[PDB]
């Protein structure tokens, strides 16, 4: 789909650069109805 | 104790005495060890509290308000900037976001550990309170009271370092900087050792989400039974008090449903996930 | 790593270091009994003590043979 | 530390293969060989390539076969194809001849030997 | 009953909504120091 | 000048195991040869390809079973010295190394060739070094003389694997020339260019392949411009025991002492506890990450130098 992490924002993709950073997660999507608990969860420190 | 006359914490409004007090808030959250409700069957909220309007120390009459609870996903960034603010990560040779984000010097470092160290030095460098700035650089960022002594209104009061009754040396004890002094010894003693943290739950990461119920009961002189939750009224009639004199007492029993929400603020539907819980008190005129 | 309740004055659960043989715990609280009776394996050793109330409580840890006893406290 | 040079090896290597069969080939000014055998109706730096790409070695020898259109980053490539790629548009074919500093080195990898000339037969068919 | 009257377990709260997530009652919208306008003082202790 | 040497302890496990499925012929009563006398008796040459041409391994297309090998080394090299006569010196060596391979594969219905599919490795190693040399350098979180070296030898790493990757006959590209400009704020690589200015293209930083060699020449004392850039080490360096039972000889029979002795120890380890065969160093062009790193043929996720001065010191006298 076009939630590949290795095409991140460069043609069509759904996913800006700012998916990579906690502070602006919701910032990188390209998609409207986009929420943080369903679209997406982010971490800080997991631990593996 | 709230103060609708008294300037909160981090609060920047240029004209606050000349505002109604009614129209404020004052208010305290907490995280939840058990989030999952449903599995728990969390029934209701309980509280046995003492009536303000009764004893000794009685309010006016007139001072009437509400008490709102809200469990769910509450927003954990206290001081809304989008970024978590935790103090072990301040200093002078620590690297800032580069553009100073609308509170005061946020690290922009990754945090490890949510602990201090135990250099003197470094603590009073680290614990400047949720602003991240020593009550003197405060000034740039709280401009309207940028001539006090503490233009933020969050420096840290230790009760046997305080004067007055027993309230009064309360007041500033939970003021976020300066509560972490390294010495117990010091004659404004800790009250704590954590870096204070724009994370409750400890989980590393700041909530951002608003998915709440909110409750309410309302505090009045004439609370009775049968209404507002109350459950159970306990009158007490004379209690030695210790200048040898007496004094009544009313206790009044809450038990607030949790099944049955007065309003549902963000889009929650379950308890299946209640990891935060939230009391503020608002609407009162005077000191509650 | 021999025999650890790591959080004794807990308002939470007990996490209960021991060795593989899995586990018989029990609490009786402050005056007779009234075990819990959970049944602890050797890498899922979490108690639940958050909501009975606040005391201090009597556990025996039970890995077969070795009955250790102790004392925790709910905070 | 046992560098070697090929560079030279490398370009009499493709001479050979040029001279015993009938092709010409334009060079760049980095050893590079390239021949576009057609066009179509230019990907930058940053583009996601589509290829059809086939490479084998100077002895027909096919190393690497793709004979379906496979995605790229185009900045991910080796410096063969970031020189060769960007000098046709879509539905075009390009022929390079990547020598060893322009291909997987000198030390080579699984497969590639070091210092071996890597002849590429590319069928850019899409700059999405 | 799980015992939530533990003094130190508290923290200052977050501005909050009243109605819905669209009323602004006490300015919880904002993305300026007004979020901060109608905070009063609060303190929450154990008498030592 | 050689005779202080007592004994030399060796000690050599190798264990290996292969499990080869969709192996069609059955067995006899009293057992069988079938595949090859020697594996019945484990021999671990490959029979793969010999099943395969003769017939007896599945022919099913989309077999879903893997042929795996398993093999363990495991080396306990140990000495005695006796340099004085008092003086007793124990040397160590020791070396682990476990590796299982896993692939799945197919047999061609013509010529009945056999095809691996998608091998792959990981497995463990460990070995006994020697990091002595900067044991006593102050540390804290302010100061560390070994942590400055690991901060400089990386890019002398970078250096010596970008000469081994362009064999010398062209100027090393790197993040700073005109032909690999910093780029615009816009673009995502803006930062790792910067981040890394003078560092060849395929080897920055954060390059597994540039900080691993990088962090054990800093950590063990060696020098980066001439240390090995490989993973895995091949002669374990001794870590040693001395007992010493010497001052009491000299003047101590009358000097208040009745028994004395001095020890020290010194036990220091390189470990890898899981490395893995990279499925994106293949024949594709595509050579770089996300990171414009080269991928590594070896990737792991931590390497661990575990030094023990058990006891550094241990004067015992009895007055």
């Amino acid at each position: 789909n076009k939630y590949d992490p290795a095409t991140i924002g460069q043609a069509g993709s759904f996913l800006n650069s700012n998916i990579r950073e906690i502070v602006t997660a919701k910032s990188g999507f390209n998609n409207t109805n986009v929420s943080e608990a369903t679209d997406y969860s982010v971490l800080e420190n997991a631990r593996k | 104790t709230y103060y609708p006359g008294e300037r909160g914490p981090y609060n920047n409004n240029p004209s606050f005495g000349a505002s109604n007090p009614s129209a404020n808030f004052g208010g305290i959250m907490r995280a939840l060890n058990s989030t999952n409700f449903e599995q728990g069957n969390v029934e209701y909220i309980q509280f046995w509290v003492l009536d303000p309007y009764v004893g000794n120390g009685e309010s006016p009459a007139t001072n009437a308000g509400k008490i709102y609870f809200n469990l769910g996903e509450i927003s954990e960034d206290v001081l809304k900037d989008g970024r978590k603010q935790y103090e072990n990560g301040l200093g002078p040779d620590q690297v800032m976001v580069n553009p100073q984000p609308l509170w005061g010097d946020v690290p922009a470092s990754q945090s490890l550990i949510y602990a201090f160290d135990t250099n003197p030095d470094n603590r009073k460098n680290q614990d400047v309170g949720l602003d991240g700035l020593p009550s003197s650089r405060e000034g740039s960022i709280y401009t309207n009271y940028a001539g006090e002594a503490d233009p933020a209104g969050d420096d840290y009061t230790y009760y046997l370092n305080a004067d007055g009754g027993v309230l009064e040396r309360y007041k500033n004890y939970n003021g976020t900087e300066g509560n972490s002094a390294v010495s117990i010894n010091d004659p404004n003693r800790g009250s704590t050792t954590l870096p204070d943290v724009e994370d409750i739950n400890r989980d590393n990461t700041m909530s951002t989400i608003n998915a709440y119920y909110e409750y309410s009961i309302d505090v009045k002189p004439g609370m009775q039974v049968g209404e507002n939750y109350i459950t159970d009224i306990r009158e007490v009639t004379n209690v030695d008090l210790p200048n040898g004199g007496t004094t009544n007492a009313r206790w009044i029993q809450f038990k607030i449903p949790v099944s049955q929400p007065q309003n549902t603020i963000g889009n929650i539907t379950d308890f299946r996930s209640i990891r935060f819980m939230r009391m503020f008190m608002t609407g009162f005129n005077s000191q509650m | 790593s021999d025999f650890l309740v790591y959080p004794n004055p807990t308002k939470s659960n007990i996490s209960f270091l021991f060795d593989n043989e899995t586990a018989s715990v029990s609490i009786y609280s402050l005056l007779g009994q009234k075990l819990i009776e959970k049944q602890i394996t050797n890498q899922n050793p979490v108690l639940s003590v958050e909501g009975l109330t606040n005391g201090l409580y009597f556990y025996t840890f039970d890995a077969g043979s070795l009955h250790k006893t102790g004392k925790i406290i709910k905070q | 530390d046992e560098v070697k040079d090929y560079t030279a090896e490398n370009e009499k290597e493709i001479v050979d293969y040029l001279a015993q069969n009938n092709l010409t080939a334009q060079r760049t000014n980095s050893g590079l060989y390239y021949i576009i055998t057609k066009e179509g109706s230019h990907p930058t730096l940053n583009s996601n390539i589509t290829v059809i790409y086939k490479g084998y070695f100077t002895n027909g020898k096919v190393f690497d076969e793709s004979t379906e259109g496979v995605s790229y980053s185009l900045r991910t490539l080796i410096p063969g194809w970031k020189e060769g790629i960007p000098l046709l548009k879509s539905g075009g074919e390009i022929q390079l001849f990547v020598p060893a500093h322009l291909g997987y080195g000198s030390n080579g990898n699984k497969t590639v030997p070091g210092g071996a000339v890597l002849i590429f037969e590319i069928t850019l068919v899409s700059v999405n | 009953t799980i015992d939530m009257r533990s003094a130190y377990a508290w923290s200052l709260a977050s501005t909050p909504f009243i109605t819905s997530i669209n009323d602004n009652t006490f300015n919880a919208n904002s993305n300026t120091l007004e979020y901060g306008f109608k905070r009063a003082k609060l303190s929450w202790y154990t008498i030592d | 000048v050689l005779t202080s040497i007592k004994n030399v302890q060796i000690n050599y496990t190798k264990n290996s195991g292969t499990v080869l499925p969709g192996y069609t012929p059955s067995v006899g009563f009293l057992g069988t040869s079938k595949p090859s006398l020697g594996f019945v008796f484990g021999s671990q040459d490959d029979v793969r390809y010999e099943a395969a041409k003769r017939g007896w391994l599945t022919t099913y297309q989309d077999f879903n079973q893997s042929f795996t090998q398993v093999s363990n080394k495991l080396l306990k090299v140990t000495a005695n010295i006796d340099l004085l006569p008092d003086l007793k010196v124990d040397l160590s060596m020791d070396r682990s190394y476990s590796e299982n391979t896993s692939e799945q594969y197919s047999v061609d219905p013509s010529t009945n060739e056999y095809k691996p599919l998608s091998p792959y490795t990981y497995g463990m190693f460990s070995i006994s070094t020697v990091m002595i040399k900067t044991a006593f350098s102050p540390s804290d979180e302010t100061q560390s003389a070994a942590f400055d070296d690991f901060r400089s030898n990386r890019l002398i790493i970078a250096n010596r694997l970008a000469e081994g990757h362009y064999g010398s006959g062209v100027a090393i590209p790197r993040y700073g020339d005109a032909n690999n400009p910093i780029p615009a704020e816009t673009d995502p690589n803006y930062a790792v260019y910067t981040a890394n200015q003078g560092y060849p293209i395929g080897y920055t930083k954060s390059n597994q392949a540039v900080l691993l060699p990088a962090f054990l020449a800093a950590y063990t004392g060696s020098d980066a411009s001439s240390s090995s850039t490989n993973i895995f080490r091949s002669f374990p360096i001794p870590n040693w025991s001395i007992k010493y039972n010497g001052l009491m000889r000299y003047k101590y029979f009358k000097d208040k002492f009745k028994r004395f002795s001095l020890q020290h120890n010194y036990r220091a380890s390189y470990t890898i506890n899981q490395f893995r065969s990279n499925f994106d160093y293949n024949s594709s062009p595509k050579v770089q990450d996300v990171n414009t790193n080269f991928y590594n043929e070896i990737i792991m996720s931590n390497v661990n130098l575990v030094e023990q001065f058990s006891p550094l010191i241990r004067m015992d006298f009895e007055l």
